């Protein structure tokens, strides 16, 4: 079925879920030729596969190359999702196989239903929570080892750090969701407030800096603050 | 021509056959159907007056033997039974003042309807759908589930269709996921075609049976099985030219035959905007197409 706050509780239970996005799998430049016309440009872009119970991130990178000589590659884009996904689940071992398959998009489901039919028992479903992972390119190392990839390849990443050495996953989610949209909403601002210490550093194997506790529940409300002050300015409120 | 005489009418009833419907009252004094031609298929079907609910009804075939009906007050339903002893059938049938007291298969000459129809629809392969060995007619009604729905609760009582399901390992071969989902040619023409109908007029019998059930018994099973065998079809890029051909005439028919009033619940939306409108052969169905929009326009 169709996941949302109710149940988001759910999400941190003990069956294995994978969220996956697919907005960045296909991504454009938009420029003007030389006879005046406009052409696409793609660039290289990204399969994002995230456990929300343990932050494990599956960074599928999609080479530009995958799309020379395709056409109608929209729709080719989701058929590409499905298929590096299914591979994915194949890739695992059984006891680390999801139970469910949350898609951000509707338009995923008939994709990956295809693909996943060797595996009857785990559930692909959308969602009514509205994510943010389309701002997933926003954190410097993601979109770094995306637009250096010259070859398709995968990448795992720890999307919370070691912040499950001190907060709950629910907690975590919560975090990591708030930091997202605030990126999504105003980059260059929420950019700043996570880099303006230089005191404050990014370990070498982490994605985010290495705030205490006390920092993190400053640095939480200045994203809410980012948050609102935006839809004030939007909405004129 | 045939007859298929009445015991008795205990109980207040419509009844169709084939095409034709007509009321009985109560107790009236009605002995059944005469000048049936002997044809291949036919089909008598009852409504009670004081209980519309279970419609319900017999496909029959006057060739395999003598079939008469008698109501059952017991079960509360008029059955169908054989008379394998065809010179006492022929006795109660000659019987003059018996014919009085029947209604005469009423077809018009003009009238290919009922053919149009049914043309591929054949007896033994309804008792393949319809599993009940010991009766050379088949029973159906307005309950009655299919084996596919059944998958998703007695499959004695259930209608053995042809199980189509578009997200499934039978239609999808690996490693052409996306090619056999968008173009199901290959489900169509080899996994259904070449593998279990055969030919396409096993394939069309099917359907035509699937559309009769569903409008004569408002079966919903039935009318998701027709639905399905028309958008397999319309979503294959290649399909033989007969075929389409062929197809185009018997939704033709099935479409000029159903009740005006019925399009709400006989008619999914979905599939025919996508068959008419935007599959491989929307161009293919010319006569339906233009049926649909002159008679069903809201629906498009
Ligand atoms: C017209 C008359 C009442 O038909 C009833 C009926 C009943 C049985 C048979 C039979 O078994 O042969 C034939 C006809």
């Amino acid at each position: 079925g169709a996941m949302n706050s109710s149940n988001y509780a759910e999400l941190f239970n003990n069956d294995i879920k994978l969220f996956v996005d697919d907005t960045n799998v296909y991504r454009v430049t938009v420029h003007k030729t030389f006879e005046g016309n406009v052409a696409t440009k793609a660039i290289n872009g990204c399969i994002f596969t995230l456990n929300p119970k343990t932050g494990h991130l599956f960074l599928k990178i999609i080479h530009t190359s995958v799309w020379a000589g395709q056409k109608r590659l929209s729709q080719l884009a989701k058929w590409k999702t499905a298929e590096e996904v299914s591979a994915l689940v194949r890739s695992l071992p059984k006891e680390e196989q999801p139970k469910q398959i949350i898609v951000t998009r509707k338009a995923m489901l008939d994709p990956l239903e295809v693909h996943m039919l060797d595996f009857p028992n785990i559930a692909i479903r959308p969602t009514e929570l509205r994510l943010p992972f389309s701002a997933a390119m926003s954190i410097d190392k993601l979109s770094d080892v995306v637009m250096k990839a010259t070859e398709p390849q995968m990448v795992l990443f720890n999307i919370y750090d070691d912040w499950l050495d001190r907060i709950s996953s629910y907690t975590a989610f919560s975090r990591l969701t708030l930091l997202l949209r605030a990126l999504k909403t105003n980059e260059e601002s929420a950019k700043m407030i996570l880099l303006s210490d230089p005191t404050i550093t990014i370990k070498s194997y982490h994605l985010w800096p290495s705030f205490t506790d006390e920092q993190w529940i400053t640095i939480e409300s200045q994203m809410r603050d980012l948050i609102l002050t935006e839809y004030g300015r939007k909405y004129n409120v | 021509m045939n007859t298929v005489p009445f015991t008795s009418a205990p109980i207040e009833v419509t009844i169709g056959i084939d095409q034709y419907s007509f009321n009985v009252k109560e107790n009236q004094p009605f002995h059944g159907i005469k000048d049936i031609p002997i044809g291949h298929v036919h089909v008598i079907h009852f409504q009670h007056a004081d209980n519309s609910s279970m419609r319900y009804g017999y496909w029959f075939d006057c060739r395999m033997g003598n079939f008469y009906i008698q109501y059952d007050p017991k079960d509360g339903l008029y059955k169908m039974m054989e008379e394998r002893d065809g010179a006492k059938f022929e006795n109660i049938v000659h019987n003059f003042k018996e014919r009085q007291m029947m209604v005469s298969y009423p077809k018009i000459d003009e009238d290919d309807t009922w053919y149009n129809l049914t043309e591929f629809v054949q007896m033994d392969k309804i008792r393949k759908i319809v599993r009940k060995d010991e009766n050379q007619f088949s029973y159906v009604d307005s309950s009655m589930t299919t084996v596919q729905e059944n998958e998703l609760s007695d499959p004695a009582h259930s209608l053995n269709y042809t199980v189509i399901n578009f997200k499934s390992r039978e239609a999808i071969r690996p490693g052409h996921e996306m090619e056999d989902f968008l173009d199901k040619s290959y489900y169509l023409n080899t996994v259904m075609l070449q593998g279990i109908f055969k030919n396409s007029s096993n394939y069309f019998g099917e359907l035509q049976f699937a559309f009769l059930n569903a409008m004569f018994f408002g079966n919903y099973g039935s009318s998701l099985q027709w639905h399905a065998m028309i958008e397999l079809i319309c979503s294959s890029a290649t399909v033989p030219k007969h075929m389409l051909d062929k197809l185009d005439e018997i939704l033709y028919y099935q479409i000029k035959t159903l009740p005006e009033q019925y399009s709400d619940i006989l008619l999914n939306e979905r599939v025919w905007n996508i068959c008419l409108y935007s599959s491989f052969q929307k161009n293919s169905l010319h006569n339906t197409e233009k049926i649909m929009e002159n008679k069903y326009p809201e629906l498009l």
